[PDB]
């Protein structure tokens, strides 16, 4: 059985000064509608949304950060503008905190449904996104790091050191996820992202291939950065073939979380890449060979409404067991993949 | 508009 969580209340988070800001309420309703149209919704077990608790947010975030975002629930517009402007790329409304709680709690219920055996896998149609949120700050349209929190929540109901793989295929580097787990060998973070030597958001060398983790976490952070090319299905398939899947098999995770942004999709106004819905289906199908199929797909970014609706629907089709649907790499993608292989061969025998 | 992620 495949689980699905979606709650229209997450649409209430909005940009009161710029109604055309790309992190649109209708991102999630358009994805949900397309699941209905393609007759995928009726094939899924509907998992209820819920609010994360503040205790659960403290799995990854400081009490100061939690209390600041919480206080925005009661702010007047001038103070919402001032607070949001203190962060890198954040807008806040009075509903933002609640929606961020619903996004996280929905993913907790999905992870719980998988780990109690109610469903084999699941998809979470949630906003605002999470992967740029840091322990102490909001960032990049994200308030709390939903995927990072879900990994810790999964560990909290099974084994403190349960091996969790987070694959972040949003076109942006998940700086927050990397940092939260950078010293941790129980959570393997693998990010593919446009990088452009730091010109692409989040504009930090933290996203480069030589950032491999720290302390006992050394080797458990895998950055696959793209430079100088409009990447697409061939490049993402090659990165999965040479890097993501061999490393993941060696790690042997018990749960796979996908930070599934769809802004590397053909048509995305921010990403500039051309991964197709069929491409995302093949990526999902490969991940389903891990963790006895225990895969939770969490919406992150993705800003072309048609693109994200078709792409995420294709992912759910794969989770449901449908057959996957039916080219040389850009030369700089070969360079990137080889750079990551050189960086990580000391840690993963499958790369030697 | 000086928003890092939108490049606007
Ligand atoms: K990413
Ligand atoms: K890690
Ligand atoms: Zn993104």
């Amino acid at each position: 059985i495949t689980g699905l969580v979606y709650d229209q209340r997450m649409m209430l988070h909005h940009n009161m000064w710029d109604s055309h800001h790309p992190e649109l309420p209708q991102r999630i309703s358009r994805i949900f509608s397309r699941h209905e149209e393609l007759r995928l919704l009726s094939r899924c077990h509907r998992i209820p949304a819920r609010l994360a608790t503040e205790e659960e947010l403290a799995l990854c975030h400081s009490s100061k950060h939690i209390s600041i975002i919480k206080s925005s629930e009661h702010m007047k517009p001038r103070d919402l503008n001032r607070l949001g402007d203190e962060y890198n790329s954040i807008f806040i409304s009075n509903e933002s905190y609640t929606c961020a709680l619903l996004a996280a709690g929905s993913c907790f219920n999905s992870a719980q449904a998988i780990l109690t055996g109610q469903v084999r896998n699941a998809v979470a149609i949630v906003r605002p996104p999470g992967h740029h949120a840091e322990k102490d700050t909001a960032c990049g349209f994200c308030f709390f790091n939903t995927a990072a929190l879900t990994a810790r929540y999964a560990q909290s109901i099974t084994r403190e050191s349960l091996r969790v793989l987070i694959v972040d295929w949003d076109v942006h580097h998940g700086n927050g996820t990397q940092h939260i787990f950078e010293e941790d060998d129980s959570v393997l973070y693998i990010s593919l992202h446009r990088y452009e030597d730091g010109a692409f958001f989040p504009n930090s060398e933290d996203a480069n291939y030589d950032k491999v983790g720290l302390g006992k976490g050394r080797g458990y952070n895998v950055n696959i950065p793209w430079n100088g090319g409009k990447m697409g299905d061939p490049e993402y398939m090659a990165a999965f073939h040479h890097l993501v899947m061999p490393i993941a098999r060696e790690f042997a995770p018990e749960l796979v979380l996908v930070s599934a942004g769809f802004d590397a999709a053909r048509g995305d106004p921010l990403g500039g890449f051309q991964v197709t819905p069929e491409g995302y289906a093949h990526l999902t199908h490969q991940l389903m060979s891990l963790a006895a199929g225990r895969v939770l797909i969490i919406l992150e970014g993705g800003y072309n409404l048609t693109s994200i609706s078709e792409s995420m629907s294709m992912c759910t089709s794969m989770l449901l067991g449908d057959s996957p649907p039916s080219t040389p790499l850009k030369t700089s993608a070969t360079v990137s993949i080889n750079n990551v292989l050189r960086a990580h061969a000391p840690f993963w025998s499958s790369l030697r | 508009x000086x928003d890092x992620x939108f490049x606007k």
